[PDB]
């Protein structure tokens, strides 16, 4: 037929190789080193999570005999609630104030897509021509909606404020920073205002506000660096969540100048401007205060999971060791 | 009844006559593209991907882009389409060459040249020496007396020896000249076209008389006219009616057992896919009723009832869960198939050096079926044997020669050099002339025979109807006694270079019952000798008392029979002058027809051959191919049963069976007569021959055994099954005198009644039908026609290479394919089923758990190379250990690596991996991931966490599956993970992977998916080690 095939390791199926075999001297240890590493890791995560001071307040007001049930039927649009909570142990270090929503499917396929990333990036062409992707909120009546989509339209718009009830019974408002609550990439890369101009009013010309927003995107914040698409609260909302039960960062409580605790233990009252209606779909609003920990947040699941998986490896390691000895 | 009118092109033009052109190709230039009907319908996967492409086209119901389904689909369809095109284009070339073959035809008044296409029924043709017969013609005349003709039926049966044919007596003496052939008008009412080659029924109506016709007067299309200057015949069957073409099956699309299994596996996946999507579609309809309709934030306009909302995502979830049957699986199979096939071509241990011909995987699809073989059906001549028949040993007088005691053959000019004789004592005795027995022994070989001379271009080439005589006469030439030529009345022989013309006065004939031959030759001096030669049994029955060499030659024959050498006893007598003259008158009187001429000839023949004196005995060797007996035993240890289907005689087939060690002294031979009694006994009632272990049947007995109304069909179905049941429970089955179609029907019988994977191996056109019929067809190279090679899936030169094809390439290819399939499903069920679990946490909205750019690149970049290399470079044991332990082959025979049980276990593995891959990240995120201004718990982080844990897990799984860890294998497994984590680190998504919790979740998810597997794999081998594991463990 043809000439002799050339002699190479690949072509003759004789490439240099290594033949691993699952021997007892190789699998028994890894079932013990893994178990010996997953137990201390589980203890380390589990103990640190329990060492986090966290208070969660549910101000949805669904249940009766609660001082927020009046806002479920807001005869007057501006509604206010006062929830009193107590911290047995003072918080330390930076404290993050989140708001929680339950049964709020922000991961719905019909909802996750309802946005125009090109417009949010600061595209002049897409500013007046939002994509069909945000179809239900493309144009209000004649001119396009600037934050188009169901994600921007349904933006959380409750105002939460914290007061400390001191020994004198006079509330002490606590400074709450609304900056630095979004990703650095989000503020400086993903989200930008439309190009040109110096005043946000002129940039957003010929673009109506979203249907559900009370005021346009011009004055989301007084600071020019926190208004428009680069608004911190708006950015935090648009960054969708993975599961129906989620919490989003709302405010920052920086370390106090004095050595005293950032939130000294005592009496506190939450003054909330009830605006977001959630009880229609059995949703539940919440407010969460948490204290920073060097080892992430408060995750009891992982610590318990490492203990379970770490312990089971010992069981398998011993069982495999026993089974081997019988069949050695 | 077939009717043929000579020199009448328009006798029956008033379609049923087939023009002499042949048509073996399948696709024209127009009906080629419609092969998609064959590709789409036979494999349901192609239809499913077509449904996906159509389904993803409509924007109303879509979740993934369609450009990622069209391009791979064209690759899957394109590669198979091109493979069939090149195969079919080749078949066009073969038909063109055969059709354009030149011949001579009686057109109006004269012999004018024409091609094989232009030949038609009732067409008188002239064929010269060494010309192929263009159609089934009735021999009319020839260039030699009595219109005697010789043909080489190498395509009807694989034998090369000349076949003897005659013509009608009346036509012989009238149609010699061209002029009479032109005006010849003979009407023939012969049988209808058929595949039977040894029988012909017909009569020639000519000159107001009827002359019956037999197979001895019909030259078939596969014949070659030899040793005759020219011959004339009128075409009877042409083109497709010729018995050779009726002995030819259709070229089918051969596909592997695993290919059929995957179809059944994929059917189940469709059922789950529809049921999963339908179940999730129902849940969305319920969810939209309670939660979706009351959710103001989800309002989108276009008011659709929840029933319609549920309906739409059913197609959305079909697209989301589309990779449950991935197109990348079939794109990757072709790469695996092509690579596995090139290792057969590149094999240096399947490369024949002296002929300079490597193996060739002519079909790249059936690599893993080589590991499934149950039966091998092989030809004898040229496949098991070299087709060379040499003279090995001889018991001249009393002494035995050819014992390597103490050749150039330069002392005689006629010595061609074919013989490889090593004994020098015999050469010395011949030249010395001390013993006259030596001279007479080889003189008898050069006299008593029917061998014929060619004398072409000064070469003294011999042609014979019996290969035994051709070998003996060739040997006699090498020892000086060369058969120069023979006329009607005399024979010329060179005795040690001295011309000597003997005037033969009577030539005794050979018959199956006679089992001998003799010849009366008068020496020039005046003496008369009866040189006789025949089988040992008949010869010794006609000896006389004074013979003192009875015992010495009897021992020599046993020695020759020990090494499986065909033997013949040589004898001579010293007839007087008057004794022959009186008998010659009697013999001549017996030559007339009288009444029968059979009894008279037998009677006078017996009296002729009385009182014979012995000269010795011969021992002819029918050479086996190198490594044939070692291969047959080796393949038997792999529980592969080898059947020998040959077109040769029963005597030669049985002799090679003993040489191959297929039959031994322990085997009890069952013949056709024995079988018919048993099959009838079962009919009028596991077989008793289960302990007999041998079975030799002729093609004629096959027709009777196979018996080839509603009740008759049942008997046909029953009788065939009974024979197959009996034959399959025999160590060796040798079918002899079988036509090319009978070779295929035996392969088909085992395929139907045993569900066995069959391999057909052979050379020449005789074996093309069974090569096309068997699951795997192998063509032995060496034939200039290259007809068995061209129709074969694989083709090497030596039978012994069947060891490496089956025990190395077929064995590994089965392991590598099954490993590839089991992992490829796992990695995609573990990948696509995460969307199923996420459906419960997003309103069954068909939202995917991964980023869009990860869904496209998963099977392309992150899990593509490692499985391709494992499917191309994985070896449980080396080639040396594969051949040392043929028992490892039984793993693929019983289908122990791919099954319903093995397939569903990979679904359970995938279903559990996707379950773990989703619910550990879910738990770690339902409460709090590391949360601050710069934090995950986003949807992007959730998709990044599962994708990172999925890529590591599946890439670590293939590491466990891989057993041959080459550097390329190691680089791809860690390179696939390094590529995933390189693409999403600038060469959002990167942000999640910088958090300790996001990496702690991935580590936990990977270990929970891999550690239980490591335990099971280690636990599986400790209590239930496999044959490969034990060899590797003790390696
Ligand atoms: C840093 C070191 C890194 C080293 C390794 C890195 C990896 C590099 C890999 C290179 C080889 C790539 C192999 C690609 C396999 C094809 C899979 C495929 O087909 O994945 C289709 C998409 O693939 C395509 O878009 C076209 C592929 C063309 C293949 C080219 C010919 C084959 C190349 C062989 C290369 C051989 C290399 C040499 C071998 C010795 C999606 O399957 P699927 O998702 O199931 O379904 C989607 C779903 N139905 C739909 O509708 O969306
Ligand atoms: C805070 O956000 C909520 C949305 O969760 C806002 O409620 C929404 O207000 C818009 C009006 O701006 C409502 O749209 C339409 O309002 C007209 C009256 O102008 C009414 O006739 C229509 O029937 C329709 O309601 C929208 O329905 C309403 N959302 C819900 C769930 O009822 C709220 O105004 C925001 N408040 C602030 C202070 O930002
Ligand atoms: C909460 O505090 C407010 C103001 O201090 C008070 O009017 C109200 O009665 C308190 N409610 C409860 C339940 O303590
Ligand atoms: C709560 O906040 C509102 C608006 O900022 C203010 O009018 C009110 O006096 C505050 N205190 C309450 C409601 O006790
Ligand atoms: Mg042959």
């Amino acid at each position: 037929k043809t000439r002799r095939p050339d002699n190479t390791a690949f072509k003759q199926q004789r490439l240099p190789a290594w033949q691993p075999i699952l021997t007892a001297g190789t699998v028994l240890p890894i079932f013990f080193i893994i178990g010996l590493i997953f137990i201390p890791i589980g203890i380390g995560i589990f103990v640190t999570s329990n060492n986090i001071r966290e208070i969660e307040i549910d101000y949805t007001g669904t249940e009766p005999s609660s001082p927020c049930n009046k806002c479920l039927s807001p005869d007057v649009t501006p509604c206010f609630c006062t929830i009193n909570f107590t911290l047995e142990k003072s918080f330390e270090g930076n404290v993050f104030m989140y708001y929680g929503l339950s049964n709020f499917y922000q991961n719905h396929r019909r909802y996750v897509k309802s946005r125009d990333d090109s417009q949010l990036n600061g595209d002049s062409s897409a500013l007046l021509n939002p994509s069909k992707e945000c179809e239900p909120y493309r144009r209000n009546e004649d001119k396009p909606i600037a934050p188009c989509g169901a994600i921007a339209n349904s933006m959380f718009n409750d105002t939460l404020e914290l007061f400390l009830i001191g020994n004198d019974s006079y509330p002490i408002p606590i400074a709450l920073k609304k900056k630095g609550i979004a990703w650095w990439t989000d503020k400086n890369v993903k989200f930008r205002n439309p190009p040109g101009g110096d005043n946000l009013e002129e940039r957003f010309k010929g673009t109506t506000k979203p249907v559900n927003w009370l005021k346009p995107v011009y004055m989301l914040d007084s600071d020019p660096d926190n208004n428009g698409f680069i608004n911190e609260d708006f950015i935090v909302w648009m960054r969708t969540a993975a599961l129906p039960t989620f919490r989003k960062l709302y405010r920052l409580i920086e370390r106090k100048s004095d050595l005293h605790p950032t939130l000294p233990a005592g009496r506190y009252s939450l003054n909330v401007t009830y605006n977001y209606p959630v009880h229609y779909f059995d949703g539940r609003k919440r407010m969460i205060l948490s204290t920073i920990s060097w080892m992430g947040g408060k995750n009891p699941f992982l610590g318990i999971a490492y203990i379970a998986v770490g312990s089971i490896s010992f069981l398998l390691g011993v069982v495999l060791l026993v089974i081997n000895h019988k069949y050695r | 009844t077939w009717q043929v009118k000579a020199n009448d092109r328009k006798y029956h033009e008033q379609s049923k006559y087939a023009n002499n052109a042949i048509k073996t190709y399948k696709y024209n230039a127009f009906t080629f593209i419609p092969m998609n009907l064959f590709e789409q319908f036979k494999r349901a996967a192609n239809l499913y991907f077509l449904a996906l492409l159509i389904l993803q086209a409509v924007p109303q119901i879509s979740t993934l882009a369609w450009y990622t389904t069209l391009v791979p689909l064209l690759v899957v369809l394109g590669v198979t389409a091109i493979k069939d095109l090149v195969d079919d284009v080749a078949r066009h070339k073969m038909d063109k060459e055969i059709n354009n073959r030149t011949c001579e035809v009686i057109k109006d008044g004269r012999f004018k040249v024409a091609k094989w296409k232009e030949i038609q029924v009732g067409d008188v043709i002239r064929l010269k020496k060494n010309d192929f017969v263009p159609a089934d013609i009735l021999l009319l005349s020839s260039s030699e007396p009595n219109s005697l003709c010789y043909v080489e039926t190498a395509e009807l049966d694989g034998e090369t020896n000349l076949k003897f044919k005659m013509s009608l007596e009346i036509t012989d003496q009238y149609l010699q000249r061209e002029d009479t052939l032109a005006t010849f008008d003979g009407f023939i009412e012969c049988e209808e076209p058929n595949n039977r080659l040894d029988k012909f029924t017909g009569t020639l109506f000519w000159r107001n008389t009827s002359f019956p016709l037999d197979a001895d007067k019909i030259l078939l299309r596969g014949c070659v006219i030899r040793n005759t200057d020219f011959c004339h015949g009128l075409v009877i069957f042409a083109g497709a009616d010729t018995k050779i073409m009726k002995n030819s099956g259709k070229t089918r699309f051969k596909r592997t057992k695993i290919d059929y299994l995957m179809n059944y596996m994929v059917y189940t996946i469709f059922v789950v896919l529809i049921l999963l999507s339908a179940g999730l579609a129902i849940g969305h309809a319920y969810w939209e009723a309670q939660v979706g309709n009351s959710s103001w934030y989800l309002y989108d306009g276009e008011d659709d009832t929840p029933s319609y909302r549920g309906f739409l995502i059913f197609w959305g979830y079909i697209i989301v869960l589309n990779t449950m049957v991935p197109i990348s699986l079939y794109v990757s199979v072709e790469v695996i198939r092509l690579g596995q096939s090139h290792f057969i071509n590149w094999d240096l241990q399947m490369y024949y050096a002296e002929k300079d011909t490597p193996a060739k995987a002519r079909t790249t699809t059936l690599n893993e079926q080589l590991g499934q073989i149950h039966y091998i059906f092989s030809d004898k001549t040229g496949t098991l044997t070299q087709n060379i028949m040499t003279f090995k040993k001889c018991c001249i007088n009393g002494q035995i020669y050819g014992d390597h005691r103490d050749v150039d053959f330069s002392w005689n000019t006629y010595a061609d050099g074919k013989l490889a004789f090593y004994d020098h004592y015999l050469i010395e005795q011949i030249q010395s002339g001390k013993e006259p027995e030596v001279r007479q022994f080889f003189f008898l070989l050069a006299v008593c025979h029917t061998v014929m001379v060619d004398r072409t271009d000064g070469q003294l080439n011999y042609q014979a109807a019996s290969p035994d005589e051709g070998a003996l006469v060739n040997a006699a030439r090498n020892f000086g006694f060369a058969f120069l030529a023979r006329t009607q009345n005399t024979i010329t022989i060179s005795e040690l270079g001295t011309e000597r013309t003997y005037n033969v006065l009577a030539i005794l004939d050979f018959n199956s019952d006679r089992k001998r031959m003799s010849i009366i030759v008068r020496t020039p001096e005046g003496n008369i000798k009866l040189y006789c030669k025949g089988a040992d049994t008949v010869i010794y029955e006609r000896l006389h008392r004074m013979n003192p060499t009875k015992q010495e030659t009897q021992d020599a024959l046993d020695i020759f029979a020990n090494e499986t050498l065909r033997t013949l006893c040589l004898c001579y007598k010293e007839i007087e002058e008057k004794e022959f003259t009186e008998w010659n008158k009697k013999f001549m009187a017996a030559s007339v027809a009288s009444t029968n001429r059979d009894e008279a000839l037998d009677k006078v023949y017996e009296e002729i051959e009385k009182d014979l004196i012995l000269l010795g005995a011969t021992a002819i060797e029918d050479k086996l191919q190198d490594g044939v007996p070692e291969t047959i035993s080796k393949l038997a240890k792999a529980d592969i049963k080898i059947w020998v289907l040959t077109g040769d005689k029963k005597e030669t087939a049985e002799n090679i069976g003993f040489a191959c060690e297929l039959l031994t002294e322990d085997t009890t031979i069952c013949y056709g007569e024995d079988i018919n009694s048993l099959l009838h006994a079962r009919m009028e009632n596991f077989f008793p021959p289960g302990g007999n272990r041998a079975l030799i049947i002729t093609g004629s007995w096959l027709n009777e055994i196979l018996l080839e109304k509603r009740r008759l069909e049942a008997k046909k179905e029953q009788r065939q099954k009974n024979f197959v049941d009996l034959a399959c429970e025999c160590s060796a089955v040798i079918c002899c005198r079988v036509t090319p179609k009978q070779k295929a029907m035996v392969v088909d019988l085992v395929k139907r009644y045993k569900k066995a994977i069959t391999l057909a191996i052979g050379d020449g056109a005789n074996d093309v039908n069974m090569i096309k019929t068997a699951h795997i067809g192998v063509g032995i190279s060496g034939q200039e026609g290259m007809q068995a090679v061209m129709s074969s899936d694989y083709s090497f030169a030596q039978f012994r290479y069947l060891q490496r094809l089956l025990l190395v390439h077929g064995r590994w290819s089965y392991i590598r394919m099954c490993k590839f399939l089991r992992y490829f499903f796992y990695k995609n069920f573990a990948f696509t089923l995460v969307h199923f679990w996420y459906s419960f946490f997003n309103g069954y909205s068909a939202q995917t758990a991964y980023e869009d750019w990860f869904i496209t690149l998963y099977n392309v970049l992150y899990t593509s190379l490692p499985v391709l290399l494992m499917g191309l470079l994985d070896q449980d044991v080396s080639d040396k250990l594969s051949l040392r332990f043929p028992g490892l082959y039984i793993v693929g025979q019983r289908d122990l690596l791919f099954n319903y049980k093995r397939f569903f276990v990979s679904l359970l593995h995938g279903v559990l991996t996707s379950m773990i891959l989703f619910f550990i990240p879910l738990g770690a995120y339902l409460q709090t991931v590391g949360q601050d201004g710069e934090a995950p718990s986003d949807y992007q982080s959730f998709a990044v966490t599962i994708a990172s844990a999925l890529v590591i897990t599946v890439n670590f799984q293939i590491g466990l599956d891989t057993s041959y860890w080459t550097f390329v294998n190691a680089f791809s497994i860690f390179g696939s993970i390094a590529l995933y984590f390189g693409i999403m680190f600038d060469f959002t998504a990167s942000n999640a992977l910088r958090q300790p919790y996001i990496w702690l979740t991935i580590i936990l998810t990977v270990a929970v998916c891999l550690l239980p597997v490591v335990a099971i794999r280690f636990l599986s081998m400790t209590i239930w080690p496999s044959e490969s594991d034990k060899i590797q463990k003790h390696r």
